[PDB]
RNA sequence: GAGCUAGCCCUGGCCAGGGUGAAGCUGGGGUGAGACCCAGUGGAGGCCCGAACCGGUGGGGGAUGCAAACCCCUCGGAUGA
RNA sequence: CCCUCGCCAAGGAACUCUGCAAGUUGGCCCCGUAACUUCGGGAGAAGGGGUGCUCCCUGGGGUGAUGAGCCCCGGGGAGCCGCAGUGAACAGGCUCUGGCGACUGUUUACCAAAAACACAGCUCUCUGCGAACUCGUAAGAGGAGGUAUAGGGAGCGACGCU
RNA sequence: CCUAAGGUAGCGAAAUUCCUUGUCGGGUAAGUUCCGACCUGCACGAAAAGCGUAACGACCGGAGCGCUGUCUCGGCGAGGG
RNA sequence: GCUAGUUGGUGGGGUAAUGGCCCACCAAGGCGACGACGGGUAGCCGGUCUGAGAGGAUGGCCGGCCACAGGGGCACUGAG
RNA sequence: AGCGCCGGCCAACUCCGUGCCAGCAGCCGCGGUAAUACGGAGGGCGCGAGCGUUACCCGGAUUCACUGGGCGUAAAGGGC
RNA sequence: UGGGAGAGGGUGGUGGAAUUCCCGGAGUAGCGGUGAAAUGCGCAGAUACCGGGAGGAACGCCGAUGGCGAAGGCAGCCACCUGGUCCACCCGUGACGCUGAGGCGCGAAAGCGUGGGGAGCAAACCGGAUUAGAUACCCGGGUAGUCCACGCCCUAAACGAUGCGCGCUAGGUCUCUGGGUCUCCUGGGGGCCGAAGCUAACGCGUUAAGCGCGCCGCCUGGGGAGUACGGCCGCAAGGC
RNA sequence: CCGAGGGUAGGGCCCGUGACUGGGGCGAAGUCGUAACAAGGUAGCUGUACCGGAAGGUGCGGCUGGAU
């Protein structure tokens, strides 16, 4: 799967202060990171309808998130769908 | 995966042509071509002796290496694969480290930069070539030869393969593409894998023009034409056959067996065809 | 006897000009990614119109003919079997 | 009188087996275009408007040099003449609706071009390779320097529903 | 009663229907043709395929518009005879 | 899904006067699931009938406003 | 001075005629030889220059439920 | 952050029992089948028995009133890839939420297209019975299909005939699976009986059909009829 | 110039009508069988598919709103 270092070097490149663990540029890093592999296994497994509802819902969250993040600051936003490649 | 077309002609609609996927080089190796001499299905009496061919785009014979006991230990990379408009299947280009250059037919799942070899110490991979004795019982196979050192004659359309399916004494027994069961000499050659290209039979020629382009001439009925022609001839407005449906000469082509009762390799046949 | 004619084989040659505008490619849109849509590009096809060329549809003429199959008008194919 | 040709009052298919023949239409630009459809088409559907010449203003391109000149493709005004401006010549009549054949093709050289043959495609069947099958007394050839996704024979004839 | 078994789906006066110009409906002033129906199918029918089908056709039907010396019905003129 | 006087602009014309009301050019806009566009029905209101009320139904007679004058277009005269 | 009604809803009953016929009827239902339900009569009830009928509107209809309804099995949970 | 359970899904492999068929052996007069029979199979050697082989499909015991999933649905075993979910810590974010017309995706079986595969079973079909008849039920055969890949179809007693979310309102008992300190306690599921309450009744009852709020879907007498017409979708069947 | 309208051509919607054809509702005094309600004499119902004079049958899968 997406090994305990991978998803540690994630949170401490987005996380917004020493410490900083669920705040939004870190939940959305995390679920941007859980979307891409998925999107990928997805795309060998195109049959694999129940493992996509899972890809739709953190989707569906990390689209809430970002909406909640562009209503707080538009610019933490802007830099945060940049640093990540996400619109779309 | 057969490519298909928008019909922006009646022909366009039903016409399809393989993708060509496989295919990463389009010039053949100019020292393993040949001119192919073109018969028009006349013999050297110059008799037509198979109706209604002639007429198909010129065409170069590629050399093919239907033997690889040739080079035993000698192992080649796979350089290229390539169209043969003389065979269903395609072509792999080889590179021996030899220096050698040779032709095989491509298998199924061949891929360019691999390395293959053949002999009775081969790996059981996929392009090599072993005795059939040394072949793991259940294995798929082609270009099996008949009689060993005579060469590949089994399974080498585009497509098909044969099934090791078990040992006895000198003998080993395959399943032909066409559902044969058989002894073949546990010396004789064959190459692991099925040959490739496997979608050849999927493509719909489409338009009479195409025909042509292969060679193939018009085939008329024996019903379309008139006694001193053929049984099925004459009659006044359309006719049913009126007899046993027969040939242009006479024999019988609704069931009648042709092949020859006392004939030798009846012993190695196992069972008759399938289907 | 295949210097006519039918088929095939080998090797050459020919097909004015105009029209339609397939795939693909690029860009844009779209989506989680896609499908896909739009534009530009592109230049496919026993595609279209029409000479050469190959034909021979209807009519008229000719009928001890210009001619033992021709003439006029009209008409089919014209990158393809 | 015959041939080839030109025109014709009023009528306009009443001719005749049949509009046969002959008229009509006719190029380009623009507008516009139905059922149905396999979404390509049907389509040049149909139908209609424009079309010459003169002057004035102007937009891009090619060759130059970035300019003049030359050559090419446009646009907008205002006018003039005739019955008539693709002013001659070359250049679809159209629509609705059935039958048959899917289609482009092929054919009775010289009375039949068709609904006939062929055709992609469908199915049956034979053939394990020195194949079956074909030609040959044979040798030898074709099949095929192919190998059952292949080759022969037969019927049916795109496709849809069977 | 008979048969090996008794024609299914679909289509049907049909490139098939003798009686026949069947009957009814449409179109026409008037329709042995044509189109739509009906079905006692003389004598359709499922790869000698059955029923359909966009596009295509110098194929063969039926109707209308346009336009005409095809005609009412013929006249004059030209050139070659 | 609708839209070429269509939506906006500039300039004129026209009116008692604003306005695409009308014209010329410039721009590419305007409207729509809060129902555009299209179809059907209807003149609207004060009121009236009913109903516990809410609501439902209705708008003849009287009053107010609108629209029409056989069907349709048009301007003239005039404060209108 | 007339008109409707007199089985139940709904106020008003008997005799004869008829015998699933003729007929009545708003709903439920009446009529097959002792019919308060058909037809007449006597009598009765209700209105009265009117009485009944047909049509239509609101009511009863919390039967589109805002006031004021529902959806396991009655009609009603969207396959997720 | 640290853990847990599971037929959740996808892909590639792989195991054994049994059925059928084929080969070899051995053997003989029947076998099969039913309520009873007959068709059928069998001296051209069947059935029953032994060894060999081929092939497809489904996974016995475990297995449960069990588990998982949003639903459809998911069951030999291995591996890889991958979804949901629960718990404990109470570490981070700071209302980021609920629902959800349209839209999008998924969606048992049957059915469709192209290609494979085909042992068993089995629409249609053929035959035997049964019966007054028997286009059935039972029996002997038997093709699609059932299976695989890809693409369609989009239905259902697709059911808990019960939309989703949240808060609140006795308990008793069985069970699955976590965490305790392991008596028992506390989470999350799955049942049963029942407090109050609801209900036309039957029944429901902390897995509500009770008491409340939010949003969606839906009903408005039976037939005609999920029909016609229009539209949209589908290759068709036919769906909405 | 615009312009009532007229004319030519081609589309869209709605209404009436049509040989014939499909099923539906009602009638009932008929013919055939008896599919459902009981275990309704094959438990029922169901989506789909194929089939049969008819109700209906069978296959595949589903539900219990199934008696014992
Ligand atoms: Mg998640
Ligand atoms: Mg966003
Ligand atoms: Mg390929
Ligand atoms: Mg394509
Ligand atoms: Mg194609
Ligand atoms: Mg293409
Ligand atoms: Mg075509
Ligand atoms: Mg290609
Ligand atoms: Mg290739
Ligand atoms: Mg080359
Ligand atoms: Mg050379
Ligand atoms: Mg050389
Ligand atoms: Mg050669
Ligand atoms: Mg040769
Ligand atoms: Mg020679
Ligand atoms: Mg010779
Ligand atoms: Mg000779
Ligand atoms: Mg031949
Ligand atoms: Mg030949
Ligand atoms: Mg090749
Ligand atoms: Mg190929
Ligand atoms: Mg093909
Ligand atoms: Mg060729
Ligand atoms: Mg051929
Ligand atoms: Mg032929
Ligand atoms: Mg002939
Ligand atoms: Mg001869
Ligand atoms: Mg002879
Ligand atoms: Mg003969
Ligand atoms: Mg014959
Ligand atoms: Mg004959
Ligand atoms: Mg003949
Ligand atoms: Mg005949
Ligand atoms: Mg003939
Ligand atoms: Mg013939
Ligand atoms: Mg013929
Ligand atoms: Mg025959
Ligand atoms: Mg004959
Ligand atoms: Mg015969
Ligand atoms: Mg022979
Ligand atoms: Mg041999
Ligand atoms: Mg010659
Ligand atoms: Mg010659
Ligand atoms: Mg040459
Ligand atoms: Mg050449
Ligand atoms: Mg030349
Ligand atoms: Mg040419
Ligand atoms: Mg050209
Ligand atoms: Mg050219
Ligand atoms: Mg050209
Ligand atoms: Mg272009
Ligand atoms: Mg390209
Ligand atoms: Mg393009
Ligand atoms: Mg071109
Ligand atoms: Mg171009
Ligand atoms: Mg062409
Ligand atoms: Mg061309
Ligand atoms: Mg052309
Ligand atoms: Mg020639
Ligand atoms: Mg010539
Ligand atoms: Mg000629
Ligand atoms: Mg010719
Ligand atoms: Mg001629
Ligand atoms: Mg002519
Ligand atoms: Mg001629
Ligand atoms: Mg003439
Ligand atoms: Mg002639
Ligand atoms: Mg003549
Ligand atoms: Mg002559
Ligand atoms: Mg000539
Ligand atoms: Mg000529
Ligand atoms: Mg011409
Ligand atoms: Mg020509
Ligand atoms: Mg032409
Ligand atoms: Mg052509
Ligand atoms: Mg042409
Ligand atoms: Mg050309
Ligand atoms: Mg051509
Ligand atoms: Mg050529
Ligand atoms: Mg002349
Ligand atoms: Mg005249
Ligand atoms: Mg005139
Ligand atoms: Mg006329
Ligand atoms: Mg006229
Ligand atoms: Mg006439
Ligand atoms: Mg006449
Ligand atoms: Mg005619
Ligand atoms: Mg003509
Ligand atoms: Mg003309
Ligand atoms: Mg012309
Ligand atoms: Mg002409
Ligand atoms: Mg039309
Ligand atoms: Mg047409
Ligand atoms: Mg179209
Ligand atoms: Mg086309
Ligand atoms: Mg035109
Ligand atoms: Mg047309
Ligand atoms: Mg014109
Ligand atoms: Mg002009
Ligand atoms: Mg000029
Ligand atoms: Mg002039
Ligand atoms: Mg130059
Ligand atoms: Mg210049
Ligand atoms: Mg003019
Ligand atoms: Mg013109
Ligand atoms: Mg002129
Ligand atoms: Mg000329
Ligand atoms: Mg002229
Ligand atoms: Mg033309
Ligand atoms: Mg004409
Ligand atoms: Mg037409
Ligand atoms: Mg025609
Ligand atoms: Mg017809
Ligand atoms: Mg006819
Ligand atoms: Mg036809
Ligand atoms: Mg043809
Ligand atoms: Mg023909
Ligand atoms: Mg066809
Ligand atoms: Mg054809
Ligand atoms: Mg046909
Ligand atoms: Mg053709
Ligand atoms: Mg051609
Ligand atoms: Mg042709
Ligand atoms: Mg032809
Ligand atoms: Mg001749
Ligand atoms: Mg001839
Ligand atoms: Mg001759
Ligand atoms: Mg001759
Ligand atoms: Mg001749
Ligand atoms: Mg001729
Ligand atoms: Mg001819
Ligand atoms: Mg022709
Ligand atoms: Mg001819
Ligand atoms: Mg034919
Ligand atoms: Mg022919
Ligand atoms: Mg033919
Ligand atoms: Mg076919
Ligand atoms: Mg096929
Ligand atoms: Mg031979
Ligand atoms: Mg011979
Ligand atoms: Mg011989
Ligand atoms: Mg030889
Ligand atoms: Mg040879
Ligand atoms: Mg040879
Ligand atoms: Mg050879
Ligand atoms: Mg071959
Ligand atoms: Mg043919
Ligand atoms: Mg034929
Ligand atoms: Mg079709
Ligand atoms: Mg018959
Ligand atoms: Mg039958
Ligand atoms: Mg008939
Ligand atoms: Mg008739
Ligand atoms: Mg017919
Ligand atoms: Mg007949
Ligand atoms: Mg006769
Ligand atoms: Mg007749
Ligand atoms: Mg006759
Ligand atoms: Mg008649
Ligand atoms: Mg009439
Ligand atoms: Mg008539
Ligand atoms: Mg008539
Ligand atoms: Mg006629
Ligand atoms: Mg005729
Ligand atoms: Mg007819
Ligand atoms: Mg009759
Ligand atoms: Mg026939
Ligand atoms: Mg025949
Ligand atoms: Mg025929
Ligand atoms: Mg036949
Ligand atoms: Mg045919
Ligand atoms: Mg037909
Ligand atoms: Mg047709
Ligand atoms: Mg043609
Ligand atoms: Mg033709
Ligand atoms: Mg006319
Ligand atoms: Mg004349
Ligand atoms: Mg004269
Ligand atoms: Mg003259
Ligand atoms: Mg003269
Ligand atoms: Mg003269
Ligand atoms: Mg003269
Ligand atoms: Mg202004
Ligand atoms: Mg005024
Ligand atoms: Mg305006
Ligand atoms: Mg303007
Ligand atoms: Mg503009
Ligand atoms: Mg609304
Ligand atoms: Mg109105
Ligand atoms: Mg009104
Ligand atoms: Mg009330
Ligand atoms: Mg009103
Ligand atoms: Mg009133
Ligand atoms: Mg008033
Ligand atoms: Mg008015
Ligand atoms: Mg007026
Ligand atoms: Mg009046
Ligand atoms: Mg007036
Ligand atoms: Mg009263
Ligand atoms: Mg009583
Ligand atoms: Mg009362
Ligand atoms: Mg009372
Ligand atoms: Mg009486
Ligand atoms: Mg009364
Ligand atoms: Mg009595
Ligand atoms: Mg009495
Ligand atoms: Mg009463
Ligand atoms: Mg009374
Ligand atoms: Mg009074
Ligand atoms: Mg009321
Ligand atoms: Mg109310
Ligand atoms: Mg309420
Ligand atoms: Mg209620
Ligand atoms: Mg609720
Ligand atoms: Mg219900
Ligand atoms: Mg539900
Ligand atoms: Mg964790
Ligand atoms: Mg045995
Ligand atoms: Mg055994
Ligand atoms: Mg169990
Ligand atoms: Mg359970
Ligand atoms: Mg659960
Ligand atoms: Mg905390
Ligand atoms: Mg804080
Ligand atoms: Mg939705
Ligand atoms: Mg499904
Ligand atoms: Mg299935
Ligand atoms: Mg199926
Ligand atoms: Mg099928
Ligand atoms: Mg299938
Ligand atoms: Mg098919
Ligand atoms: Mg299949
Ligand atoms: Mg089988
Ligand atoms: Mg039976
Ligand atoms: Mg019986
Ligand atoms: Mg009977
Ligand atoms: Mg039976
Ligand atoms: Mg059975
Ligand atoms: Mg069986
Ligand atoms: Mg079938
Ligand atoms: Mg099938
Ligand atoms: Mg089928
Ligand atoms: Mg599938
Ligand atoms: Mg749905
Ligand atoms: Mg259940
Ligand atoms: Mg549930
Ligand atoms: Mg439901
Ligand atoms: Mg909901
Ligand atoms: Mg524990
Ligand atoms: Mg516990
Ligand atoms: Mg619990
Ligand atoms: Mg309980
Ligand atoms: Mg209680
Ligand atoms: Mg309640
Ligand atoms: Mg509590
Ligand atoms: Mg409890
Ligand atoms: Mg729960
Ligand atoms: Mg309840
Ligand atoms: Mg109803
Ligand atoms: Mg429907
Ligand atoms: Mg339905
Ligand atoms: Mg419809
Ligand atoms: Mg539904
Ligand atoms: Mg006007
Ligand atoms: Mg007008
Ligand atoms: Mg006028
Ligand atoms: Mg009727
Ligand atoms: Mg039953
Ligand atoms: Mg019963
Ligand atoms: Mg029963
Ligand atoms: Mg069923
Ligand atoms: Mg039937
Ligand atoms: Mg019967
Ligand atoms: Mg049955
Ligand atoms: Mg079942
Ligand atoms: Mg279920």
């Amino acid at each position: 799967p997406i090994t305990k270092e991978e998803k540690q070097k994630v949170i401490q490149e987005f996380a917004r202060f020493p410490g900083d663990t669920g705040s939004t540029e870190v939940q959305v890093a995390l679920l941007t990171l859980r979307i891409n592999r998925l999107s990928e296994h997805l795309k060998v497994h195109k049959k694999d309808h129940h493992s996509h509802r899972g890809l739709l819902m953190m989707v569906g969250q990390r689209r809430r998130l970002l909406r909640y993040l562009q209503r707080e600051d538009p610019e933490r936003y802007r830099a945060l769908i940049e640093k990540l490649g996400i619109r779309g | 995966a057969v490519k298909k077309f928008k019909p922006y002609t009646p022909s366009r609609r039903f016409m399809t042509v393989a993708d060509f996927s496989e295919i990463t080089k389009t010039e053949p190796e100019k020292s393993l071509v040949k001119p192919l001499k073109k018969t028009g299905g006349r013999n050297n009496q110059g008799r037509i002796t198979v109706r209604f061919r002639g007429g198909g785009h010129k065409r170069l014979y590629r050399i093919i290496d239907f033997k690889r006991w040739d080079k035993v230990g000698i192992p080649a990379k796979v350089a290229a694969i390539e169209y043969d408009p003389n065979r269903s299947a395609r072509i792999a280009l080889l590179h021996y480290v030899d220096g050698e250059k040779r032709y095989i037919i491509a298998p199924d799942g061949l891929q360019v930069g691999q390395q293959v070899v053949a002999g009775p110490d081969a790996p059981i991979q996929v392009g090599n070539a072993l005795p059939l004795r040394f072949i793991p019982v259940g294995t798929v196979v082609h270009a099996v030869e008949l009689e060993p050192k005579k060469g590949a004659k089994l399974a080498r359309a585009a497509g098909t393969s044969a099934q090791i399916q078990g040992r006895e004494g000198d003998y080993v027994i395959l399943r032909l593409p066409s559902g044969e069961l058989r002894k073949v000499h546990g010396e004789c050659y064959a190459t692991v894998g099925a040959v490739g290209n496997a979608d050849h039979k999927n493509i719909v020629l489409g338009k009479a023009g195409r025909s042509r382009w292969l060679g193939r001439r018009p085939h008329v009925r024996g019903a379309a034409m008139n006694p001193v022609d053929h049984p099925h001839g004459g009659g006044e407005g359309r006719a049913p056959r009126g007899r046993p449906p027969a040939s242009p000469w006479g024999w019988q082509t609704k069931g009648l067996k042709t092949r020859k009762r006392r004939k030798p390799s009846s012993r190695f046949i196992i069972a008759r065809r399938k289907k």
